[PDB]
């Protein structure tokens, strides 16, 4: 009924329940919200939603369960999810339909020869 | 728990003589013949004991690791009691691109031998932490320098990256330097994680000789 | 009652652990790595054979050419090489040096860490001492380079020999004046009896090596059961305790030093006249005299010097009898100039997962008893 | 019955406005996540939460996928003993 | 000694062993128990009363008599040897002519990439170098570039004292090295006149 | 007859990747890059 | 050996070299014998009956343990069969109880069952010195 | 009682930049001096693998292995240790 098992949505479930600990220990009270926080890892599960294998679906539960042990147990600290996590789904979702007429090959072009590398 | 010491005196040899020719010459054909189902493919080479003799290397499949492995510690002419690492080797032009590799130690006989293990990227290999108490470590270091999931495993986590290390270092297609680098940010007063920039980038020299007859 | 485990974070200053205590006992430890991990296996790719060797002397930098010893004996099996008998004499004679160095280090930093500081300042001007002798052969106090594929680097320089001898004449007395401060004394016994104890079930289990193994009753010693070089012709004996303790582990060590002294005198006595480095001039290069005057061995020069020589497609792997245990390198060929994949096996990496089944019912201050009498350096261990 | 039918209604409907991906007007007080609103597992998962934070309870795994429906919400709130 | 007694024993599960049981009384390491009146003196006279404590003493005092192994740094030095590996250095002929002829072997051997050269002919038809570049900070100080010249151009001198302020002292150019080596010329020349019979 | 390079490892090589089971193994398009854990715009070049 | 305690130890008596190497503290507190040995060896050849007459598995495992058991029937003293399996007693008949333990999951994993056309490709390594030195 | 710290001239009486008599190290044998060809010597290039014939019918008689072994203390036989490794004359 739900493809491999529902395995996607249980993980998200776990994410969302271990969530609120998330926001107290890194003290992110006053930044971002629960909503918008369980919004962004929804996010995050979304661009996978095409894989056709389910080896592949749980080497990446696997994965992304060893990245939310290593946020819990402050490894990575609030300015990592700052500049990893929050922020390049504001970017992806503060520069749709800009104030300037300027196409994305325009912007490109100002900026440099080649394309940027990374974030 | 073997090769107590049991003589008083300076021993001046290695071995017995029977045993010694068991183990350097007939020890694959025996381990190929009591066994038929766990071997698919053997290699007598240049012997990781000593420079003089010959060894075997065995190969199996992950189906059959476990109850090989058992065998290999326990029957009578075959007490392979230390493992010594486990490892993996990248060969991207296979389809099955990597090479699980342990090596073994016998104390009893004075022998070695190794054991391969065929699987690609989202193949998982049976762990041997029941059998051999090491392959904990090494199990946890191969799946983090490669990429190998080792299913059955008590705490499958990395062990020698950084914290948020996304990626397996040591696949052939992962670069040297990497994709990102730290310093100090004065403004943020954290030490921050930003895209690779280099002063003087690598530079690749390439020696290889158009004449040269070993390249394979 | 329901009682909960206390934890503890031990040192970010390059060991962490994570304790977890039931009060005064601990019931678990986890060592958490990778501080000094910097990659030196993915660099070993794109290294020539000659560019990859002073890695292995950033291992385990308390004892520098075994660690060359183990990946020198790797290449030399594959390329089929020969090593002449003065070269192997002289391989022999540095390794029980280093073997000496790096168990002074070891048994004088424990001493240190349980308290006793003497023993630290006595120790090393001898291995200043030893420094020297490094020096004089390589150049280098530490990171020598000598060992190479079919030899040694250099020839012995004249008068080495004469010094080696004179120190060899006190190292005796050195170890004597050691154990005055150590070995009768109540309170190093009362920390070091029965703390740790490994049993030989356990220790061949945990792949353990080197003398927490003699310490156990196990007779393996790499140098009589599968010797390397001349190790066959040296007379010395294998020391052997039975209890698995701390207190055991470090008479072992001293009785290796004796031994270490024994091996480095039947090599000052019986070092032949010959040839240092093998003779095929396809994988050793030449002597400068010699380059700068035949056509063929700067062909040589040029061309070892850059390409180097290509190793012949196959797989080895190689150990070395380390002064912290079995030091080995597997080495993967494909035919290249260059390895395709060389793994490092090191003892250190093996004894430090065992500090979960060894400290558990011991106390807070019997944890740096534990982790200095399993002799580890993070160099080998985060490769 | 531990609470009425009429302001639990009201504030799942107060709850349901502020999503992004949900139509203001096209919520019913008896409609279904799936044909009707249009949403799939992990939008139930993110609903379900935001009614777990209005309400002030815990709702498992097996009984929030249980939870299709408007309806169905608002049913297990009012059955359940320990809503505020 | 080496020797082990009951009470003696670092831990609990030795302690509630040797307390409960007589099993140490097999295991030849241990201490046997005294027999007759003057053992038992002899054994109190070693837990109380130290005795053990005072022969580390003596030697420690002992000690404190003795003699002394430290050098007075920077008015005596230690003791190194010709073939000691310290700051690169570039070398020329006795007419003052640069030995190097940018053959690039240096370079291709360095482990750690820390050379850098470019070169053109001279105006002369001579081939030499433009720029010699060693980062110091990247440097391993191996000494194989100094094995694979073949015309002894480059060398790993006697200095070792070259700590500075600023990391961009440590980037040596060309015209630095010459520099060092028009300074330590005839101390290198010394080293090799000895150093040549061997390499 | 047959001799193509018969005396070397490389016969040792040849099969080891013809042992069955791995050498059917398979992926989807662009799947091992999504566990290979690089950034994504690597795979836009 | 050398033994690292200042003590002298006589080393002649077998039991204090079996108390002294740790053989009685960590592997068995119990003395084994040369029937204990014979006990755990039939053990096994009771064991082994598991497996199919025609494997070979249980041939070697069944010519293993007749040599074991002719060798600890030629030989009357415990010394002696310690010379020839090069071992202490309680190794060997630790050995004998391990091999007896290994049977039943071997026998579950049935290594035997291959097919009739069954085959395994070897690679053998020839030196140099064969061809280049003197025959 | 050996004494740590040698005074003058016991210990290192001659720097290693002033040898007191002249090195001469040999780098070559006499035996390759005018004797120089290569591929009678050439052990890097010349070693082989060879494809077994496939390991299926072949006879293990563990009667002959076990045959072989002693059964008394005498005539047991042991190899000894290698004294050196091979050095080829060198
Ligand atoms: C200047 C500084 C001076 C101190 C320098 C040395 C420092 C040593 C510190 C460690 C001392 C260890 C210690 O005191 O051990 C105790 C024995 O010694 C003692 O108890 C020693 C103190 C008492 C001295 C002797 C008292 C009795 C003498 C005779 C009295 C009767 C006749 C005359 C009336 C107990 O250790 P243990 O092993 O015995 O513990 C029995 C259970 N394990
Ligand atoms: C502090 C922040 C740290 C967050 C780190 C954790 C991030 C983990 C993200 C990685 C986990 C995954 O993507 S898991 C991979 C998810 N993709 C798949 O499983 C392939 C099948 N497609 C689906 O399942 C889709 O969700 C769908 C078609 C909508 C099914 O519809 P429903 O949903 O109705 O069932
Ligand atoms: S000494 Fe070593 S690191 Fe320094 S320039 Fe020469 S080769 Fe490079
Ligand atoms: S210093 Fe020597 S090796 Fe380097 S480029 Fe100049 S001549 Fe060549």
């Amino acid at each position: 009924k739900r493809l491999f098992g529902g395995a996607a949505r249980h993980f998200y479930f776990e994410i969302c329940r271990c969530l609120p600990f998330i926001q107290r220990l890194h003290k992110m009270e006053e930044m971002v919200s629960l909503k918008e926080l369980r919004a962004i890892v929804k996010e995050k599960f979304k661009e996978y939603k095409d894989v056709k294998d389910g080896r592949v679906v749980d080497l990446l539960i696997f994965k992304g369960r060893e990245e939310i042990e290593t946020y819990l147990l402050m490894h990575k600290q609030r300015h990592h999810v700052v500049t990893e996590v929050v922020e390049p789904y504001y970017a992806k979702q503060r520069a749709v339909k800009k104030v300037t007429t300027n196409s994305p090959f325009l912007d490109s072009f100002l900026s440099s020869g080649y394309a940027a590398i990374g974030v | 728990g073997y090769a107590y010491a049991r003589k008083t005196t300076d021993k001046d040899y290695i071995a017995s003589e029977h045993m010694q020719a068991f183990g350097n010459t007939q020890l694959t054909d025996y381990i190929i013949k009591t066994v038929p189902k766990f071997v698919k493919m053997a290699v007598t080479g240049p012997a990781q004991s000593s420079v003089l003799y010959q060894e075997p290397t065995i190969y199996t499949t992950p189906e059959s690791l476990v109850p090989l492995m058992v065998f290999l510690r326990d029957h009578t002419n075959t007490q392979f009691k230390c493992l010594l690492d486990v490892t993996a080797v990248d060969f991207p032009e296979r389809a099955a691109r990597f090479e699980v590799v342990y090596h073994l130690l016998s104390p009893r006989w004075n022998n070695r031998i190794r054991v391969k293990v065929c699987v690609d990227e989202v193949t998982a290999v049976p762990t041997l932490c029941k059998v051999f108490n090491t392959a904990n470590w090494f199990e946890r270091e191969t799946w983090d320098m490669f990429g190998v999931f080792f299913s059955g495993h008590p705490d499958l986590r990395r062990i020698l990256t950084d914290y948020g290390f996304t990626g397996h270092p040591l696949r052939k297609d992962f670069p040297m330097t990497g994709y990102q680098e730290v310093r100090y940010d004065y403004g943020k007063k954290r030490v921050v994680s930003e895209p690779l920039e280099l002063t003087q980038e690598f530079r690749y020299f390439d020696f290889n000789s158009p004449w040269e007859t070993l390249n394979r | 009652a329901k009682v909960n485990n206390f934890t503890l974070n031990f040192g970010p200053q390059v060991l962490r652990l994570v304790l977890e205590m039931q009060g005064e006992i601990i019931m678990r430890a986890d060592p958490h790595i990778g501080l000094l991990h910097r990659g030196t296996e993915k660099l070993l790719e794109y290294k020539t054979y000659l560019q990859g060797l002073p890695y292995f002397d950033r291992l385990d930098y308390v004892s520098m050419m075994c660690m060359e010893h183990s990946y020198v004996l790797a290449i030399e099996q594959l390329l089929n090489v020969s090593v002449p008998l003065r070269g192997q004499y002289i391989r022999v004679l540095f390794s029980e040096i280093t073997r000496v160095l790096n168990h002074l280090l070891a048994i004088t930093c424990h001493s240190m860490d349980v308290g006793a500081l003497t023993p630290f300042l006595w120790a090393f001007e001898e291995r200043e001492k030893l420094f020297e002798f490094y020096e004089r052969v390589s150049g280098a106090r530490m990171h020598a380079a000598y060992f190479r594929v079919g030899g040694v680097s250099q020839d012995l320089p004249i008068g080495l020999l004469r010094d080696v001898y004179d120190w060899a004449r006190q190292f005796a007395s050195r170890l004597d004046e050691m154990e005055e401060l150590l070995t009768g004394n109540r309170i190093w016994k009362e920390r070091t009896v029965d703390v740790g104890t490994i049993t030989a079930q356990m220790a061949w289990d945990w792949g353990c090596s080197g003398p927490i193994l003699r310490a156990s009753g196990i007779d393996w010693d790499l140098r009589k059961t599968q010797p390397y070089d001349a190790y066959g012709k040296m007379q010395f004996n294998v020391p052997i305790a039975g209890h698995g303790d701390c207190y055991d582990r470090y008479l072992v060590r001293l009785q290796e030093m004796r031994e270490s002294l024994r091996i480095i005198y039947q090599c000052l006595n019986e070092m032949p006249d010959g040839l240092y480095k093998s003779p095929d001039g396809k994988v050793c290069p030449p002597s400068r005299s010699t380059m700068k005057q035949s056509m063929e061995a700067l062909i040589h020069h040029f061309k070892l010097y850059t390409e180097g020589f290509h190793v012949p497609a196959g797989e080895t792997y190689r150990a070395v009898e380390a002064p912290k245990g079995e030091f080995g390198v597997y080495l993967v060929s494909r035919g290249g100039n260059r390895p395709y994949r060389c793994k490092i096996r090191s003892p250190g990496y093996a004894h430090l997962q065992m500090t979960d089944v060894i400290s558990r019912g011991a106390m807070l201050a019997d944890v740096v008893t534990i982790i200095g009498t399993l002799d580890v350096v993070f160099g080998e261990i985060d490769r | 019955g531990f609470l009425d039918k009429d302001s639990v209604t009201e504030r799942v409907l107060h709850v349901t406005k502020h999503f992004e991906k949900i139509d203001a007007s096209k919520v019913s007080p008896a409609a279904s996540f799936e044909k009707d609103l249009g949403l799939d597992s992990l939008d139930v998962v993110e609903l379900v939460m935001a009614l777990e934070e209005e309400f002030g309870l815990e709702i498992p795994d097996a009984e929030a996928d249980k939870i299709a429906s408007v309806g169905d919400a608002i049913n297990y709130i009012c059955s359940n003993p320990m809503a505020k | 000694g080496t020797e082990r007694r009951p009470g003696e024993s670092g831990a609990w599960k030795q302690i509630e062993r040797q307390r409960y049981a007589s099993d140490w009384e097999n295991d030849p390491t241990f201490k046997r128990t005294p027999k007759n009146l003057a053992e038992v003196l002899d054994d109190s006279a070693s837990m109380l009363l130290l005795t053990d404590v005072w022969r580390g003493m003596a030697y420690t005092l002992g000690a404190f008599f003795d003699k002394k192994v430290t050098i007075m740094y920077p008015f005596e030095k230690g003791q190194l040897s010709p073939r000691f590996r310290g700051e690169h250095a570039l070398r020329r002929y006795p007419t003052g002519e640069e030995r190097c002829i940018a053959c690039k072997l240096c370079e291709a051997i360095c482990p750690a990439q820390a050379i850098t050269i470019e070169a053109e002919e001279r105006e002369d038809g001579s081939r030499r170098t433009t720029r010699y570049d060693i980062d110091m900070t990247k440097c391993i100080y191996c000494g194989f570039c100094q094995e694979a010249c073949p015309v002894d151009a480059i060398v790993e001198g006697p200095n070792f004292e070259f700590s500075t302020e600023t990391r961009e002292e440590l980037l040596y150019d060309k015209q630095k090295l010459l520099e060092n080596g028009d300074k330590w010329e005839t101390e290198i020349a010394t080293n090799l006149r000895t150093e040549s019979l061997y390499r | 007859e047959f001799a193509t390079a018969s005396a070397d490892y490389s016969i040792a090589m040849k099969k080891a990747a013809e042992i069955t089971g791995a050498a059917e193994s398979a992926m989807g398009p662009k799947e091992g890059g999504f566990t290979a854990g690089v950034p994504l715009d690597t795979f836009t070049r | 050996f050398k033994a690292v305690a200042d003590v002298e130890i006589d080393f002649n008596n077998r039991e204090v070299l079996k108390k002294y190497v740790g053989i009685r503290d960590h592997l068995s507190k119990e003395p084994g014998t040369r029937g204990k040995l014979i006990e755990a060896l039939t053990e096994v050849l009771s064991s082994i009956k598991a497996a199919p007459e025609g494997s070979d598995y249980r041939k070697a495992v069944e010519a293993s343990c007749i040599y074991r058991l002719k060798v600890c029937k030629e030989n009357e003293s415990d010394a002696a069969i310690e010379e020839v399996l090069d071992a202490h007693l309680e190794e060997l008949i630790k050995e004998a109880k391990e091999e007896a333990r290994l049977v039943p999951l071997i026998a579950g994993n049935a290594p035997w069952d291959v097919p009739a056309d069954y085959a395994v490709p070897v690679v053998d390594y020839t030196d140099a010195a064969t061809i280049l030195d003197a025959p | 009682f050996e004494h740590y710290l040698p005074m003058g001239l016991e210990y290192r009486k001659f720097s290693p930049g002033t040898q007191p008599v002249k090195a001469v190290v040999p780098h070559d044998s006499p035996k390759l001096v005018y004797d120089i060809k290569y591929f009678v010597r050439d052990y890097r290039r010349n070693n082989k693998y060879t494809a077994r014939t496939v390991d299926a019918k072949t006879t293990f008689d563990f009667d002959k292995l076990y045959a072989g072994m002693p059964t008394k203390p005498e005539q047991v036989k042991n190899v000894t240790r290698p004294l050196i490794m091979p050095t080829r004359g060198y």
